[PDB]
RNA sequence: UAAUAGAAUAAGAUAAG
RNA sequence: UUUUUUUAAAUAAUUU
């Protein structure tokens, strides 16, 4: 077609069109030959296998694109001038345009510069690509968590793939990274120490959610699904509390219980959640897996525009 | 870079968009302004109008969104100091402004917009036509500052002060906004005159469109651009002979000797013509109405070429016009739906009724291409009129389709319009056949509606 | 140095101007185009400015709203031209849009009984020269020399005052100066009266006089920056080579129509030097106008 | 090293767990831009918990000036902030004081905003009988700095202050005229009875009282000459004693006024050269072109300011290198080092200098000879051919005048120059000569360009004198020009001057009379 | 406790009412 | 190539 002379620079309407990353945080990708310096010790993969969760050792991130990508975060939730790309999302909490104590974004990346760019950081591919058996690495969806201060709620006891029953094999790791500094009185996560190999592999029953009550009880709600011999795992190994930095990155199994805490603090508190599966990931019926998304048949290995390839062992 | 100050980051900025938009479109140059770009802020630092308006400007041409820090920057400096923004960099910031579509940005282009109907009377040569043009980017309405504008450009154009490009940014800025002004365009076209050869071919083609696209209904010019434009067909690029046989489509005047020596040169650029080009032509052939198998079979046998660089645009209007004239081509078409099949979601919404409809008018019915439209119809069933409704979904029964989630928001919307949907004569007999496959089962108040 | 001129309006060009003479407008309007083409294809004008055509073909003499003497933009008194006095509004806010001053001087509105008109002040190098005729009173005469009028042996300034008849054309048509030492004037009674009066008024000082044929029309912008531009009538021929021999460089201008309607070259346009104001102890830069490294080649 | 106390108050800190005033955010700031004991700034994780405690703090309670030295110490760590904007008084928070604070914090926190300063002078027009005599001065100083188009109100204020002339001081009197100066629009009658206020209590004026009348004088113009004259005499006993930007002041404003006395101008240029190495670099080149634009850069002058600008030559900042470069020629004295450390300086930063910069550095480059054998003029060439898009008529004039004088060999660039002035025409024909002049080096050119080149010619051909007649002809003749008109326009316009063919005319203009 | 300023510059096709 | 410009305008009608 013709592109007007003053629309030549412009981007794509969706920046899932964009093919490959904008050079905007850390510039371009490196070269095929370049990719082995962001590989992870051995010892942090036994870590996360045996544990279910890993800190990864360095911070991902330059506090300067830490405080970039924060303001990525409040433009998402402007609440008064709307983000543009708004309907590039797959879910958003001002649906009802009022919000809430609790901010949440999915599909982000096609929405904003750097959480774009961050889907392809090299940082965190790699070490997903050495969790996930050396294999292609392919982004799942995105999601933002924002609480507010004196007022933010916690996301009680869960499992991620609990919210993904319609991909066919477990094949999935979650990277959650803070834009802000936690602690436990301001959304720092809880996670039970070898929780992803508890019932052969299997999930637990859903957790029954009581907003409009205090946090000790909602993570005190542990103690209702799970039996017998789990109460005794948990009295010899209880929860523990994961204390992250302005960048610090954590790498989660899908099947590890996980909760965050409430925001007790003066300031609000934001994190980023980034979902990654392998090569070998299949569906379960018929239909898309997102909302207005390609839709696959059968057995059909996820792949398109909407879960990019972001590292390739090859 | 970090020892650079934000004044000559502006300068470079531009520098760079310059570059860009003109001698080729590096993305390596792209890449690193977005770079550049992404890490600066107007904080701290005292800046003129002039780099504030540049730095919003090569911002916003780089594909920079309104939720941006510097582009927010930018806005709120205007808002604020608003008689800093001389007519000098006026049209950088409503330029800026044009893409932006908030409630600063609204605010920002009508006080710029007043500013300039105020001071219509002490411009220069120059800055009518950046005004003209950076209004002609925005969509607005606001006839009296055209009016002023016009009323300008004539009193500087009666002691000829404009050269051919001031002429063709002019011309395009006018016709842009639909402003049809049978005294500027005149002027312009007896400023023209009396430039003389001082408009080239590369500036004289683009007026040519302008003057089409306004459709002045004057047979007086549209001779005369012909006589002008007959001794240029030699010199003519691929490009400009697409884009003559567009815009004497548009004048709708027969002129069979320029016509014949545009199909000659056409034919012996046939191997330069893109898909765009093509498209281009088929379409200006189709309009004007002459049919030409000669040339066609040429620009068959060169789209089957360049099929892969075929846009939704370019597929809407080469099967259109294809089936317009009733050419059969099976292996062009074969490949073209299965194309259409692929690039499913680039369709808008004129153009995935208008491939719809030109794919099952003739008979040629492809499940690929089939299920993708049908599939992709229902994001656009909201932007539709009620004639294309009512192709739409002729075409769609054509496909015998039959899945409620495609067929409820179509039938919604000529629902919404049934009043345009039942008031078109031409259409009758399309009515007949939908009514025939779905039958009365289907959306009993439409046929309650039809029967009345 | 920008100079400001106005369109003619074609509409109410009238049929025939003073004296029944007939005009026609379509080759005014063509001589008016050349007019602005020989002024912008001058070297010493920074900018030419063309304001909006207006209803009355008496608004296109523009320089009747002001005089510069000096550094000091002096307003004519608003006594003969009230129906004018509108057009002088948007003439100043033309003035205001190309950075000159903010307002004009209203030192002889002020004054009683003071008629002065613009055209009657040349200015003759380190002072002006008033022409004290039916156009001028004594009282204008009065406030310009309590005004500008100053005896000092480095700080001064001359107000010649120049009697003329009552069938004098103002003084400006017909006496000027160009170059730095040229005087231009008509050989007619006029011209050479005021010629004897300004050698009468400044002795023991050697100048050039050069006499153009009555009736042929000059414009030559003096000043501080020199020029050897000469603005001159197509028709007379004698009057070019008069000023080629002097030592200039004559632009004939096609100046049939305007002159058929009274008006001249001098009263069509508004030269007004315009500087920027420098913050603190700041010096401007100024373009060149001489040769450089002369010494080395 | 944090011990368990310091680091539990750090963590406080960082995790927003405080509430922080204003106060104790300056105090802790003041604390850690005096004493880095602490590693307060190389905490980048406390420093960015403090500024949020800052943007979410009561500012008002703190001074202006206590916002800003906040706001840049946290720009200088490398975190982006802004004190907030304080909000116009309402209802019965209308007092002069708290007016005159929202124009300040205007001013120090640079938050310039047009609608808050028309809302507070419309608020302050009432009430303006209750201000102060320092309230007003202050008040028109804040104005100024802002840079208001409210001509009047300041006029008022200029009428209330002036009223007071005996309460006023020497420097409250030097601030106002220098204010007043500064506005625009302000009526000349409150200027010339400000400037009569200033012309008596003379004899009490201190340095700065000098050097603010002195900006006044120079930013009001020539009309206020005899002000001057009153400065000049008064400056005349103490000339001997004098501060060196003073002087550079009194020259400036001998250039501006254009002054007739010359043995002022002479007493004051040869006091100014005994203390001018004390001078800075905008001073210096200030001083330097005030000496040549009147007229007083004899051998001894010259050298003495060059031997002080050397110095500064190494590091010069781009704006100076033209000024200098300008006075160097058209001067008949030896300037070869200066020349060489400045045409070095102009190579080092190529890449920084604008279009108009870079131009004029070509255009006074083009004439001089040691400047072809440079690395100068090639580096030039390619930045200008870059720069093309972004120059103007006279920066196309002037870099292609340089280039061309300098013997720069490149047709594309020349072609490229040639279409970039075919978008805006030529107004004049010094704009238009050095197109010419640069085709004219190859010889060759499209016929395209050469029958555009003579459509532009023929017009002007009206006005140009016999050696701009030859030099077209010249050019018109290498460029290899067929067209009739052009050469029939250029034969009339010769015509006139010689009305005949002299049998001594030049072979050259034979063949033009013939309309080759 | 905190206040000093410089630059003048033009790109150009939306399947319409 | 000779068309035209310069107010503070405030009087519709409805159950949306």
């Amino acid at each position: 077609s013709y592109v007007l002379k003053f629309l030549r620079g412009q981007l794509p309407e969706d920046l899932k069109d964009v093919n490959g990353a904008l050079g905007c945080l850390y510039g371009t990708l490196p070269d095929v030959d370049e990719f082995g310096q962001f590989v992870i010790s051995p010892d942090v993969v036994n870590s996360f296998h045996q544990f279910g969760y890993v800190k990864m050792p360095i911070p991902v991130l330059d506090h300067q694109q830490i405080d970039k990508l924060a303001d990525e975060v409040n433009e998402l939730a402007n609440n008064v001038e709307h983000h543009p790309k708004t309907e590039r999302l797959y879910a958003t909490s001002l649906a009802d345009l009022t919000g809430g104590p609790l901010f949440f974004c999915q599909g982000q990346w096609r929405a904003a510069w750097g959480m774009h760019d961050l889907i392809y950081l090299p940082t965190i591919t790699v070490a997903a690509s050495q969790i996930l058996n050396n294999s292609l690495v392919r982004l799942w969806y995105d999601e933002v968590f924002m609480k507010a201060a004196r007022t933010g709620p916690c996301v009680p006891w869960q499992q991620n793939y609990a919210r993904w029953q319609h991909t066919k094999p477990v094949n999935h790791v979650t990277v959650m990274i803070a834009l802000d500094t936690m602690n436990k009185d301001r959304g720092a996560p809880c996670l039970v120490p070898g929780s992803h190999r508890w019932r052969e592999g299997g999930l637990l029953p859903p957790v029954s959610y009581d907003p409009t009550k205090d946090e000790a009880h909602q993570l005190n709600t542990i103690w209702e699904i799970i039996n017998e011999e789990e109460g005794e795992m948990l009295m010899d190994t209880p929860p523990v509390t994961v204390d992250l930095r302005r960048g610090e990155a954590l790498l989660i199994h899908p099947l590890t219980l996980f909760a965050t805490h409430g925001n007790r603090s003066l300031d609000a508190v934001r994190c980023c959640f980034i979902h990654y599966m392998g090569e070998k990931t299949y569906a379960v019926q018929n239909g898309p897996l997102l909302p207005h998304t390609t839709k696959f048949q059968a057995d059909a290995m996820i792949q398109g525009p909407f879960y990019p390839v972001v590292f390739d062992p090859a | 870079v970090s020892h650079l100050s934000a004044r000559n980051i502006a300068t470079e900025a531009l520098q760079m968009k310059k570059l860009h938009q003109e001698r080729g479109g590096n993305p390596m140059l792209a890449q690193q302004a977005r770079r550049v770009l992404f890490a600066t802020s107007i904080a701290g630092q005292n800046l003129d109008a002039r780099s504030v308006a540049l730095l919003l400007n090569t911002a916003v041409y780089f594909g920079m969104e309104s939720d941006a820090k510097l582009v927010r920057e930018c806005i709120d400096y205007c808002l604020k100091n608003d008689k800093l923004i001389t007519v000098d960099v006026l049209p950088i910031v409503v330029t800026a402004c044009a893409t932006l579509k908030s409630r600063d940005a609204r605010e920002v282009i009508e006080m710029q917009a007043q500013k300039a109907a105020r001071n219509a009377k002490f411009l220069d040569a120059k800055d009518v036509t950046n005004i003209i043009s950076a209004f002609s980017k925005t969509g607005i309405n606001h006839e009296k500052l055209f009016a002023f504008l016009s009323r300008r450009v004539q009193t500087l154009a009666r002691v000829g002060e404009f050269e051919a490009a001031h002429l063709v940014i002019l011309a395009n800025a006018f016709s842009r906004l639909r402003y049809r002004d049978k005294f500027l365009f005149g002027a312009i076209a007896r400023r023209a005159m009396s430039l003389r050869e001082r408009v080239t071919v590369n500036e004289l083609v683009p007026l040519i469109v302008a003057f089409s696209k306004i459709g002045l209904k004057d047979p007086k010019l549209s001779k005369r651009f012909a006589t002008k434009a007959m001794e240029y067909v030699d010199q003519m690029n691929a490009e400009q002979v697409a884009s003559m046989f567009m815009a004497f489509a548009y004048f709708g005047i027969r002129y069979d000797q320029l016509f014949g020596v545009l199909t000659n040169r056409a034919v012996e650029l046939i191997d330069e013509f893109n898909a765009q080009y093509i498209s281009t032509t088929l379409n200006a052939f189709q309009r004007i109405g002459i049919n030409n198998p000669e040339l066609f079979d040429n620009l068959a046998e060169r789209a089957l070429a360049v099929v892969q660089d075929h846009d939704a645009r370019d597929i809407s209007k080469t099967v259109t016009a294809l089936a317009h004239f009733g050419l059969k081509d099976e292996e062009l078409f074969k490949r073209l739906a299965s194309h259409a099949a692929s690039i499913a979601d680039q369709f808008d919404a004129m153009g995935l009724v208008n491939t719809a409809h030109a794919f099952a008018r003739t008979n040629f019915l492809q499940q690929d291409m089939a299920v993708a439209l049908s599939e992709r119809s229902v994001y656009v069933c909201r932007l539709l009129d009620a004639g294309e409704t009512r192709r739409l979904l002729w075409a769609l029964a054509k496909f015998q389709v039959r899945d409620p989630k495609i067929l409820t928001p179509v039938f919604n919307r000529c629902l919404a319009l049934h009043y345009d949907f039942f008031a078109d004569p031409t259409g009758s007999e399309e009515i007949e056949e939908i009514f025939d496959f779905y039958g009365p089962n289907f959306c009993p108040p439409l046929y309650q509606l039809y029967i009345s | 140095l920008h100079a400001f001129v106005r369109s003619p309006h074609y509409r109410t060009i009238p049929s025939a101007g003073p004296n029944g003479i007939v005009v026609n407008r379509d080759m005014l309007v063509h001589q008016f185009r050349d007019f602005y083409k020989t002024l912008q294809h001058c070297s010493l004008v920074d900018k030419v400015h063309l304001m909006s055509e207006r209803p009355s073909v008496e608004a296109l003499r523009v320089a009747d709203q002001m005089v510069s003497i000096g550094a000091t933009f002096l307003e004519m008194p608003l006594t003969g031209m009230e129906h004018r006095a509108t057009e002088f509004m948007e003439s100043m806010r033309y003035v205001r849009g190309a950075g000159g001053p903010s307002t004009l001087a209203s030192y002889l509105q002020d004054t009683e009984n003071c008629r002065c008109n613009s055209g009657d002040v040349v200015c003759l190098p380190n002072g002006i020269a008033v022409g004290h005729g039916p156009r001028t009173n004594a009282v204008a005469h009065t406030t310009l020399k309590q005004l500008f009028e100053v005896k000092d042996d480095q700080f001064s300034f001359d107000v010649f005052t120049l009697e003329q008849e009552g069938d004098a054309p103002p003084l400006g048509d017909y006496f000027g100066f160009a170059g730095s030492n040229v005087l231009l004037t008509w050989k007619d009674e006029h011209g050479l009266l005021a010629v004897d009066q300004y050698q009468q008024k400044q002795p023991h000082t050697e100048m050039n006089v050069v006499y153009l044929e009555p009736g042929c029309h000059f414009l030559s912008f003096y000043g501080v920056d020199h020029t050897i531009d000469v603005l001159v009538q197509k028709g007379y021929e004698r009057s070019m080579d008069s000023i080629a021999a002097a030592g200039l460089n004559p632009i004939p201008v096609q100046w049939s129509e305007m002159d058929k309607l009274g008006i001249s070259m001098r009263a069509a346009v508004l030269p007004l030097k315009f500087f920027k104001a420098n913050v603190g102890g700041m010096l401007s830069r100024n373009k060149s106008r001489g040769a450089r490294w002369q010494t080395h080649q | 090293a944090r011990p368990s106390a310091l680091h539990l108050i750090f963590e406080r800190c960082k995790l927003n767990l405080v509430e922080f005033t204003a106060q104790d955010v300056y105090q802790i700031c003041t604390t850690a831009y005096n004493m880095d004991t602490l590693g307060m700034l190389q905490d980048p994780d406390f420093m960015r918990g403090l500024h949020d405690a800052f943007r979410r703090s009561d500012q008002t309670v703190i001074s202006p000036f206590q916002a800003n030295l906040i706001a840049d110490t946290f720009r200088k760590v490398g975190i982006n902030s802004m004190p907030k904007e304080v909000s116009v008084p309402e209802e019965d928070a209308i007092s002069p004081e708290s007016l005159i604070l929202v124009l300040r914090n205007m001013n120090i926190t640079k938050q310039r905003d047009e609608r808050k300063i028309n809302e507070v002078l419309k608020l302050m027009f009432p009430i303006l009988d209750e201000f102060s005599p320092t309230q007003l001065s202050l008040t028109v100083t804040e104005l100024a700095r802002l840079k208001s188009t409210n001509a009047d109100f300041v006029g008022k204020l200029a009428k209330r202050i002036m009223e007071y002339n005996d309460d006023l001081s020497a420097l409250d009197i030097s601030s106002a005229a220098v204010s007043l100066a500064y506005c625009p629009g302000i009526s000349h009658n409150i200027l010339y009875r400000m400037m009569q206020i200033v012309e008596e209590r003379m004899g009490e004026f201190q340095p700065e009282d000098y050097i603010n009348v002195l900006h006044a004088l120079n930013t009001l113009g020539p009309k206020f000459v005899n002000t001057f004259r009153k400065i000049v005499e008064c400056g005349l006993q103490h000339v001997e004693n004098m501060d060196a930007v003073t002087l550079t002041n009194y020259m400036v404003c001998f250039s501006t006024m254009d002054y007739k006395q010359r043995e002022h101008i002479d007493i004051y240029a040869d006091a100014l050269v005994e203390v001018a190495t004390d001078l800075s670099e905008k001073d210096l080149v200030m001083a330097f072109i005030a000496l040549q634009r009147l007229r007083l850069l004899s051998d001894t002058m010259f050298g003495t300011m060059a031997s002080c600008v050397i110095r500064y030559a190494a590091k010069m900042d781009p704006r100076n290198i033209a000024p200098i470069m300008d006075i160097c020629s058209t001067v008949p004295h030896a300037s070869d080092h200066l020349m060489k450390v400045l045409m070095d300086r102009a190579v080092e930063c190529t890449r920084i200098l604008t279009a108009n910069q870079l131009g004029d550095i070509l255009d006074i480059l083009g004439l001089y000879p040691p400047a072809r054998e440079h690395p100068l003029v090639q580096l030039f060439g390619k930045q200008a051919r870059l720069r093309l898009d972004l120059m103007g008529p006279d920066a196309l004039a002037n870099a292609t005048r340089g280039l061309a004088n300098l013997g720069y060999a490149d047709p594309e660039y020349y072609a490229q120059a040639a279409e970039t002035g075919f978008r805006y025409g030529f107004k004049d024909w010094t704009l238009l000569e050095p197109m010419l002049m640069g085709l004219s080096i190859t010889g060759q050119c499209p016929p395209t360009m050469v029958r555009v080149l003579g459509s532009h010619i023929a017009p002007m051909a009206r006005s140009m004198s016999l050696m701009e007649i030859e030099r077209a002809n010249r050019y018109l003749r290498r460029l290899g020009c067929e067209d009739d008109f052009v050469y029939k326009a250029m034969a009339s316009r010769v015509l006139q001057f010689v009305k005949e063919v002299t049998p001594e005319m030049p072979e050259d203009l034979q063949v033009l009379l013939q309309r080759g």
